[PDB]
């Protein structure tokens, strides 16, 4: 939020270089001087015959905004043969790509051409260049012997690059292998001291590099973006790399371990085409030390307020644990078509409150889509969301878009102030602005009235022009300032007093200052260092009695200061800012004596007390809970009354109720000022004698694990009373209650079976389905509705097997669905029918052979289910009863269910129980009509 | 007595009105300072103060056009009418509500265009061979469905530059496939052929001239093409009046926004037209591929029906693209585009079945609310979309356009039409929140009495520090009296504490991290209802602790959304058909069913059931359904009538039932036929047997 927007330093290459597509800070340890290196891709060079060949350039800060080109590659191209050349530079995009460390400094031309030796060619292998001093080396790991698309022909080396800690190169290759995409990585020392220009396909020594893969992989573009940090526990940084079309389009980010290049995790994409891995960024945001990892997917389309999908681009952002398991959150763009996501640029602590921060750029953003850069802040918590400033583009677009946030670079203090500055580039009007950190400084104001209560009568100081005497009181306030890094130590302020304050509007001026006779009053301020905390008093003055009216009010005291801006700067005009969750402003109230009793001291007696409502709170899900509180005060008046109800904070505020003319509708505001948990409510300024109040205070307690037996809550009364100005504490239990809605239902597939059975015939002894009889499914569900889960149940079917020897409905397999084993008691399938490829009316367990199966049931949670399919063939032989004919059946099993157990050990609990049965009715329908006395045949 | 109006509308006449719809003022002191002020309306009339004075504006919804719904598409001569009423003239007053309606028609005999813009990659040289059939064969068929048809041709494969395209290795690459024995023609990126003709002998004319090119890379260009092809509306030529169909017909992958990177291509898609005299896309080598959500917006703006015709290798990837670019189809592709003919039909059938309305331009302050009338006069509420629909038919919509308060002194106007359609209802809002006699009040000091102050509309207020019913008292010191009918009931409590009585008023001393207004300090503009953290969830504004919510959220704390899509499911019907939309979350109902789309449901009994009475109602005229008359809307699987079923080895389902004529009626069910559900029923059901011994 400390980022000057004022006053900061513009540079500029030639139209049409793309001046700006990348930008860094050059900070050699040759040098007590510091520059910063913005990459010119196509920009034009004194190269023999090379039309945009690109190039790179060194900037002065120190004063003088030129820039000067790095002389990187002075020579054109190389020739296989006379006419013939080997290679082509012209086009290459040099500079599309930048980084330097320490004196070194890494430039590649990810779109270089290269001859094959073998055949003739024009291959995007990319190249670059790393210099140190006049030392100049050319590295260009994908210009190899493995020469075409299948290899790495068309890799395109340099397209993303990075410095490791420790002193090794990575280097990203989206379009080796088919494009599946590579990285490479190799030791700076290696590539200097292997460098021979006898030699275009050097082989390093301890290169580590990604191999060609499957087919799948085909166009993932592994390397279009490219971080590096520690994930592996400790040791060195490890590879981050970004591969957009990975996943079908879903995007992936993959991470490689350093010391060899090993798979350690990888990120995967919610949306298709977002390009997800566009950009990447490693950086410990919640200064734990373990870095932190951030993907932007700048076309992501999240759902608009109507429903609507909207190309808004998203952020993921994803906090490391010692454990492995990152604890990811994502983060949206603002403006529909402003790319957000597209990149995210460290700054480290940018103003310097122990936490790193980082910058976000949605390049095509604002009105007149000029770009946007949005900087966020870190927290212990992780990052806040809610951007703490937005840096505006500010060159209009002489054609293409100026593209202000494309690329970004921070985590530098240019100057001398002890903060990180930022370089972004604006590419599409050749343009790199530097934005320079303030200064922050932390302000604590103080402010007291020594006679806090008035008394009128008490009339001890004199009015300086008049020769009478005045109820006067003294106000004093007082400011200690301090801040981190480079800024001066004679700190100006401009404070303001104002009597008081919510009366001026309009109404009567109840309290002036003596010399001036005014409510308002000025003073020019000039405290220092850190520390002495600078004073300043005056002697206020109250008016006559005679007739301002109002003597219940508070005479609130407010105080208000500002700094004073250009004297506070440095020598080029680098102003300081106070820290932005700091208030300008302070409020403290005196009240004119009135009752109290003959000894001037009102002594209170505050009394709080409460009562269940609703005697149970069911675990596992939010559960209303309101409870009505009486707050009375026996004594004298109680100033600045106000109830603390200390909330348990697994419970939430609603708010006060308006639903009831018996209970008062209190001002209230819920707020943790550390390791307390509150709500706060106004029970009167002065809560005057017996004045007893009864309110009600709603809440939703969430609670879903197995914590204490009950909840709690305190409250107690307090007021500003120098005596008695506190209730009692009083605290109120909740009893935390099961309540498991369990239950089971059932279902036949073919709730009915009509038995002319078509093509059947006997089978002695049968094989298949077909041959016994058709598929009936009886599906059993067991399902916990209710809030609180349960850990374990019994399941129990019974299921009609045979009736008097005759197999009814045969089991070929059953499934189960959830956390449940079974066990049948008899061998199911005996007559090994495979094939699957997927009391006369009722016949049940009672009078039937019964075949049981038991099942144990794990833990249900709420909204969840345990699920039996048990798939049977009937048995037709049995129904085309050669006892006579036939009659309908009504084949019925029934399971039932036993809860045993609940998570929830610490607290009462019951079994709960119940059953179902479902049912497959065989009849005929097709069935004799009318005759007489004969009888039937096969 | 005094209500609402009075205790909150009576410090002017704008207030009067801002406080509520049924507030109304008295001019000219028709009762000179004599109390009531703002009430209601019947009250304020019966004290006498009626004529030019009442000043009671009633919201309206005036139709300024409304030609009936055609019924002939070809039919000319009058233009094509799709939506009942064309435009709508809307008077809000503050904070207050009008309701409105819609029909929408899915017109007969529609005139359609057909682009069909095709991959030419060398593996579509097959496919280009058999579509010199297609054209004449083509219009055959649409004969049926439409009359008044004309279709074009475009081809693409990808950018002609240095990554995809054979750079130049050679300069006879330049010219490809000399790599393997043949000939094809230079990699060109789109090449527009034939502009929307209705002389369909030319489209196979054109075909048979056309001839493919190769690409190095796997991924092609095709959203170029399609981008380009939406929007150089005057090269390819759709029609205002006609239905538009964009057959993207490819066998591949395809480049997507960014890629273009790798090919030094940085500058973003504009959405342009750059088809120029050469009818090749000029920006192809410039200009980077357009991202989704571009092609969705001009899809949507020119009304084109993008048909994704995908070969089965590479359908699951245009399925899933075709879901984040709404209203898209998708259809399984030959390898020679032998099926296309098909496709095309299927695919003109599935976007003339469903109409969803849209709206554009809609002011910041206003919200819009949608029931849904689209079977019989089932109203089916918080929905403006409607399907399962057949040509010929309506469906209709009713809207409810709220404001919050008052807007800006200017008529603002704004558009719901059905997407893909080329008619639409324009709504032309006026916000009516300003008083006739607003203007004709000059304050300037003197005129409200013997003092300085301000004057309007038969009232005055007093100037900084004044007030009073005329103008006296300036700060007190003269308050000592009036002690004013302050507080209801007067059991002493001054002005909600927080405040002092003065003048026949009160003076709302706090100004408490925000507004405090209301004449006995009734109303705080903070002391509100919490969600968690936010005043109204954070999707509302708050007057008299009262949550006023935002467009798109409801419920009295406003954490209520009004989304459906979330309810919404791949099966196309809401709540999977089984459940209610509370809240963007599905409530299920009574079959034991759950999930978030209420698509589970394992103890549901069989499809069979469910066929059963469709079947009984397509085939038999009874049952359910055909008492409700819903048979030809819920079910449009097609019944045949076999003689016998067949163990045939594939997705067959016997299901068999008593009807009430007592005889058992068997048939099979026969799903994924080409992701299209058919129903075979035996034509003999199995009945009783009366004495047939030769009689
Ligand atoms: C993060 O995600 C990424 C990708 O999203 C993960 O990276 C992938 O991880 C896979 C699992 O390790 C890798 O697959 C393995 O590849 C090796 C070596 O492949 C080479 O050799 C193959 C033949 O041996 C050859 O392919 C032939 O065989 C294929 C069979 O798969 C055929 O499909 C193909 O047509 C070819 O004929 C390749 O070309 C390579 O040259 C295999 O040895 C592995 O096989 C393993 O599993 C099989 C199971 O059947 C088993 O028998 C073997 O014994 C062996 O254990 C396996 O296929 C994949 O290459 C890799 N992709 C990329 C781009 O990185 C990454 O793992 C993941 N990491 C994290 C942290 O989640
Ligand atoms: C670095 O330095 C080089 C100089 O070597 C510059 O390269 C040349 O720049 C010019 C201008 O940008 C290129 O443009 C040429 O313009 C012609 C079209 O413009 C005319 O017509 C339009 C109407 O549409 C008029 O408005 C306008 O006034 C012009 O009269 C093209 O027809 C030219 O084609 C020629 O170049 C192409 C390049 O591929 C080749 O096929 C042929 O040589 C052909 O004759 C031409 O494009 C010109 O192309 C550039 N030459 C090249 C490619 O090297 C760079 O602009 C400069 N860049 C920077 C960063 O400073
Ligand atoms: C918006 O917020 C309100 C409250 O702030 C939400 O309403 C609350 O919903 C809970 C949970 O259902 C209600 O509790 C109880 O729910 C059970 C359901 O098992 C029901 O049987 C009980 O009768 C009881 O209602 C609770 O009443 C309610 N909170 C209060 C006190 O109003 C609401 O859901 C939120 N809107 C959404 C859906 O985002
Ligand atoms: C399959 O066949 C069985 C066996 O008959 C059917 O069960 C019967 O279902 C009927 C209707 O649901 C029940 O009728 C009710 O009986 C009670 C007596 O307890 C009576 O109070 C009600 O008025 C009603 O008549 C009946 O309970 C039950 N059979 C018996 C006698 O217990 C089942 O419904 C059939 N399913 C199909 C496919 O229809
Ligand atoms: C590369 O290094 C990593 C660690 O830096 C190796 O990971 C360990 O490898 C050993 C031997 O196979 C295993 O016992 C460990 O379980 C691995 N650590 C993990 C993943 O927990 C990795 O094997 C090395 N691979 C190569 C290519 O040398
Ligand atoms: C009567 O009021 C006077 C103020 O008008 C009080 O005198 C001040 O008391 C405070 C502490 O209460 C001291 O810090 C100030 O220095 C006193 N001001 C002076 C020197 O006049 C006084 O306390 C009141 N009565 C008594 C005797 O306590
Ligand atoms: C005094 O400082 C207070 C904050 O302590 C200011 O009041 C508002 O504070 C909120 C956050 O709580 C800010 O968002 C607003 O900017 C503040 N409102 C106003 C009126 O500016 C306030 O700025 C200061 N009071 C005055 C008017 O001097
Ligand atoms: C078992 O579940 C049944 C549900 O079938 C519960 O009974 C319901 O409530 C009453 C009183 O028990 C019954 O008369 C109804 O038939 C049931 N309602 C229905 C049909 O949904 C019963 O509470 C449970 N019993 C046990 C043993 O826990
Ligand atoms: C859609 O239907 C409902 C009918 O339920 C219309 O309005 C609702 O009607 C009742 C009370 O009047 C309640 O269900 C809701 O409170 C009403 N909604 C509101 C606040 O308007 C609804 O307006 C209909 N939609 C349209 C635009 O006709
Ligand atoms: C406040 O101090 C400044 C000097 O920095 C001076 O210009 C100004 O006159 C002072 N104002 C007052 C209170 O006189
Ligand atoms: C609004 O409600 C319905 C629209 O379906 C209609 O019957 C009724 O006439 C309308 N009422 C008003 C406010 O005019
Ligand atoms: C595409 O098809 C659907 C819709 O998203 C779904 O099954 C899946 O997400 C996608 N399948 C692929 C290509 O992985
Ligand atoms: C207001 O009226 C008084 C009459 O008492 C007069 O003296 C004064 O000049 C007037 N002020 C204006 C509006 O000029
Ligand atoms: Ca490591
Ligand atoms: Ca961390
Ligand atoms: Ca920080
Ligand atoms: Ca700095
Ligand atoms: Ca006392
Ligand atoms: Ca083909």
């Amino acid at each position: 939020f400390n980022l000057d927007v004022d006053s900061p330093a513009e540079y500029s290459g030639p139209e049409g270089s793309y001046f700006g597509f990348a930008v860094d800070f050059f900070v050699p340890s040759a040098s007590s001087r510091m520059f910063l290196l913005v990459g010119a891709p196509k920009a034009n060079t004194t190269q023999p015959g090379i039309v945009e060949g690109g190039q790179v350039l060194k900037c002065d800060w120190s004063s003088t905004r030129r820039c000067q080109p790095i002389e990187f590659d002075a020579t054109g191209n190389r020739d296989y043969a006379k006419d013939d050349p080997l290679e082509f530079k012209s086009h290459q995009w040099f500079g599309a790509s930048v980084r330097s460390k320490q004196d070194k400094i890494l430039a590649c031309a990810p779109l270089y051409h290269w001859r094959t030796e073998m055949k003739q060619e024009r291959e995007p292998v990319g190249t670059c260049f790393l210099q140190d001093g006049t030392k100049t080396v050319e590295y260009a790991p994908c210009r190899s012997q493995d020469i075409d698309a299948d290899g790495q022909g068309f890799c395109q080396g340099g397209f993303s690059i990075d410095f490791t800690k420790a002193d090794r190169v990575l280097l990203g290759g989206p379009g080796s292998f088919y494009w599946q995409g590579q990285l490479i990585s190799d030791q700076v020392a290696e590539i200097v001291s292997k460098y021979d220009p006898n030699v275009y396909s050097i082989k390093y020594n301890n290169q580590l590099a990604t191999r060609t893969a499957q087919a799948i992989f085909d166009d993932s573009y592994l390397g279009y973006s490219v971080a590096v940090g520690d994930f592996n526990g400790d040791g060195i940084d490890d590879f981050v790399s970004g591969v957009p079309r990975a996943a079908r389009t879903l995007g992936m980010v993959y991470i490689y371990d350093g010391k060899n290049m090993s798979s350690l995790y990888n990120f995967t994409g919610e949306q298709m085409a977002a390009y997800f891995g566009f950009s990447v960024a490693a950086t410990d945001i919640n200064g734990d030390d373990y870095a932190d990892v951030f993907i932007g997917a700048p076309l992501f389309m999240d759902r608009g307020s109507d429903g609507k999908l909207q190309e808004v681009g998203q952020v993921s952002v994803s906090l490391q644990r010692a454990s492995g398991d990152f604890q990811t959150t994502k983060l949206n763009g603002f403006e529909v078509f402003a790319r957000f996501g597209s990149a995210i640029a460290p700054l480290g602590d940018l103003d310097q409150d122990g936490f790193n921060d980082i910058a976000i750029a949605a390049p095509y953003g604002g009105e007149d889509k000029k770009g946007i850069v949005y900087i966020f802040n870190g927290r212990s918590t992780g990052l806040n969301a809610v951007p703490s400033q937005i840096l505006e583009g500010q060159w209009a677009a002489r054609s293409m878009p100026p593209s202000f946030g494309y690329s970004m670079k921070g985590a530098t203090d240019i100057d001398k102030n002890g903060y990180p500055d930022l370089i972004v580039g604006a590419f599409g009007v050749d343009r790199a602005i530097l934005y320079r950190a303030r200064p922050v400084i932390t302000v604590n104001a103080g402010l007291e009235v020594y006679p806090s209560i008035l008394n009128q009568d008490n009339k001890t100081c004199s009015l300086p022009g008049t020769a009478l005497k005045v109820s006067c009181f003294n106000v004093r306030f007082c400011l200690k300032a301090d801040g981190k890094g480079v800024l001066p130590r004679k700190l100006n302020f401009q404070v303001e007093l104002l009597l008081d304050k919510l009366k001026q509007k309009g109404a009567i001026r109840r309290a002036l200052f003596l010399y001036s006779r005014s409510p308002s009053h000025s003073k020019n301020m000039t405290i220092s260092r850190g520390g002495l905390m600078q004073c300043e008093e005056l002697i206020a003055y109250l008016r006559d009695e005679s007739e301002f009216r109002d003597k219940l009010t508070p005479i609130t005291i407010f105080m208000e200061y500002r700094l004073d801006y250009r004297t506070a700067a440095d020598t080029t005009g680098l102003q300081p800012i106070l820290n932005q969750f700091t208030p300008a402003n302070i409020s403290r109230q005196a009240h004119i004596l009135l009752d109290c009793g003959e000894d001037n001291v009102c002594k209170p007696k505050l009394e709080v007390s409460v009562d269940s409502d609703q005697k149970k709170i069911y675990i596992g899900d939010d559960n209303p809970l309101t409870l009505i509180v009486k707050a009375q005060n026996q004594g004298e008046g109680a100033y600045e009354a106000e109830l603390i109800v200390s909330i348990p904070l697994q419970a939430d505020f609603i708010g006060v109720v308006r639903n009831n003319e018996a209970l008062a509708r209190l001002s209230c505001a819920f707020k943790t000022e550390n390791q307390t948990r509150q709500v706060v409510c106004d029970l009167g300024n002065p809560m005057k004698a017996g004045t007893q109040l009864l309110a009600g205070l709603r809440f939703s307690v969430h609670q879903q694990s197995e914590m204490d037996t009950s909840v709690k809550f305190d409250l107690q009364i307090q007021s500003s009373n120098l005596f008695d100005k506190v209730s009692p504490v009083v605290s109120h239990k909740v009893d935390l209650a099961v309540l498991a809605a369990v239950e089971i239902r059932g279902v036949s597939s073919p709730d009915h079976v009509f038995l002319p059975i078509p093509n059947w015939e006997h089978k002695e002894n049968p094989e298949t389905e077909e041959d016994v009889g058709p598929v009936v499914q009886h599906i059993y569900e067991l399902r916990n509705n209710g809030p609180s889960s349960f850990s374990k149940a019994m399941l129990h079917l019974q299921w009609p097997y045979k009736y008097n020897n005759n197999t009814l409905l045969y089991i070929l397999h059953y499934d189960i669905d959830g956390p449940m084993n079974c066990t049948s008691d008899m061998e199911i399938n005996p007559l090994r029918i495979k094939i699957s490829s997927l009391d006369i009316h009722t016949l049940g367990c009672g009078v039937a052979q019964c075949l049981k199966i038991v099942c144990q049931v794990g833990r249900l949670d709420r909204g969840k289910s345990a699920i039996l399919y048990v798939k049977s063939l009937l048995w037709t032989e049995t129904f085309m009863n050669k006892e006579n004919q036939n009659h309908s059946y009504s084949l019925k099993s029934s399971a039932s269910f036993n809860v045993i157990e609940f998570p929830y050990k610490n607290l009462p609990i019951e079994d709960i129980t119940n059953s179902t049965l479902v049912t497959t009715n065989v009849t005929w329908g097709i069935q004799p009509a009318p005759m007489p006395v004969p009888v039937w045949v096969i | 007595g005094p209500n609402i109006c009075t205790t909150r509308g009576v410090s002017s006449c704008q207030q009067c009105l801002a406080v509520s719809p049924m507030c109304a003022w008295c001019s000219d002191e028709a009762l000179p300072l004599g109390s009531p002020r703002c009430d209601l309306k019947e009250n304020l009339l019966k004290d006498n103060c009626a004529p030019e004075s009442i000043e009671f504006p009633v919201s309206e919804a005036r139709v300024l056009e409304d030609r009936p719904l055609s019924d002939k598409g070809s039919g000319d001569s009058s233009q094509v009418t799709q939506v009942s009423p064309q435009r709508i003239a809307l008077r809000l007053r503050p904070d207050d509500s009008k309701n409105f309606s819609i029909q929408v028609r899915q017109v007969e005999d529609y005139p359609v265009d057909i682009y069909y813009l095709m991959d030419l990659s060398y593996s579509m040289k097959d496919d280009l061979w058999s579509i010199q059939n297609l054209g004449t064969k083509l219009a055959t068929q649409m004969r049926k469905l439409t009359s008044n048809l004309r279709i074009g041709f475009g081809a693409f494969v990808d950018k002609p530059v240095s990554p995809y395209m054979y750079i130049s290795p050679p300069e006879a690459l330049e010219n490809p496939c000399y790599d393997m024995k043949t000939t094809c023609l230079p990699m060109f990126g789109y090449k527009h052929v034939l502009t929307l003709t209705d002389q369909v002998t030319r489209f196979n004319e054109e075909v048979k001239k056309q001839s493919v090119s190769r690409n190095r890379d796997a991924p092609e260009g095709g959203f170029d093409a399609i981008m380009q092809a939406t929007v150089c509306d005057e090269k390819i030529g759709w029609r205002n009046d006609a239905s538009h169909l964009l057959v993207f017909t490819t066998d591949a992958k395809t480049h997507i926004a960014l890629d273009g990177r790798l090919a030094g291509i940085v500058q973003p898609n504009d959405g342009q037209c750059h088809v120029g005299s050469d009818n090749h896309y000029s920006a192809s080598t410039t200009m980077d591929y357009p991202s989704l959500g571009l092609m969705t917006e001009k899809l949507s703006q020119k009304n084109i029906n993008l048909i994704f015709a995908v070969t089965e290798n590479v359908v699951n990837l245009y399925q899933n693209y075709s879901e984040l670019i709404p209203g898209t189809t998708v259809g399984v592709l030959s390898m020679d585009s032998s099926n296309v003919l098909q496709l095309i039909v299927d695919a003109y059938g599935k976007i003339r079945s469903k109409v969803e309305l849209e709206v554009r331009d809609l002011p910041e302050e206003l919200s819009l609310s949608f029931n849904a009338t689209c079977l019989n006069n089932e109203v089916i509420p918080g929905l403006k979309s409607c399907m399962g629909l057949k040509i010929g038919d309506t469906v209709s919509f009713s809207i409810e356009a709220k404001v919050r308060g008052c807007p800006q002194e200017k008529e603002k106007s704004f558009t719901i039409k059905p997407v893909g359609f080329k008619d639409s209802l324009i709504v032309q809002v006026t916000f009516d929140c300003d008083c006739a006699c607003q203007a004709q009040a000059e304050p300037n000091s003197h005129r409200c009495n013997n003092g300085n102050g301000t004057f309007e509309c038969g009232v005055c207020r007093c100037g900084p520090g004044w007030l009073g019913s005329q103008c006296e008292c300036s700060e007190e010191d003269y308050r000592p009296s009036q002690q004013d009918e302050c507080s209801p009931r007067e059991g002493q409590p001054v002005c909600s504490q927080r405040g002092e009585c003065l003048c026949g008023q009160c003076v709302c001393h706090s100004s408490d991290f925000g507004k405090i207004t209301g004449k006995y300090c009734e109303c705080d503009d903070f002391s509100c209802v919490r969600y968690k953290g936010e005043m109204c969830s954070g999707h509302g504004q708050c007057s008299c602790g009262d949550c006023l919510c935002d467009s798109d959220w409801t419920g009295y704390y406003c954490n209520c959304t009004t989304r459906t899509d979330t309810c919404m499911s791949s099966n196309g019907l809401l709540c999977s058909g089984r459940g209610k939309c509370e809240c963007g979350s599905c409530v299920c109902i009574q079959p034991g069913s759950y999930g978030d789309t209420c698509e589970k449901c394992p103890t549901c009994p069989d499809a069979c059931t469910f066929k059963k009475e469709c079947v009984e109602c397509k085939k038999f005229d009874r049952g359910a359904l055909h008492d409700e008359n819903t048979c030809n809307r819920y079910c449009r699987d097609e019944i045949e009538s076999v003689k016998e079923l067949k163990d045939t080895g594939k997705d067959a389902v016997n299901c068999t039932y008593k009807n009430e004529d007592d005889c058992v009626v068997r048939f099979q069910y026969y799903e994924d036929s080409s992701g299209k559900s058919i129903l075979y029923v035996v034509e003999e059901p199995e009945c009783p047997k009366g004495p047939d011994i030769l009689v």
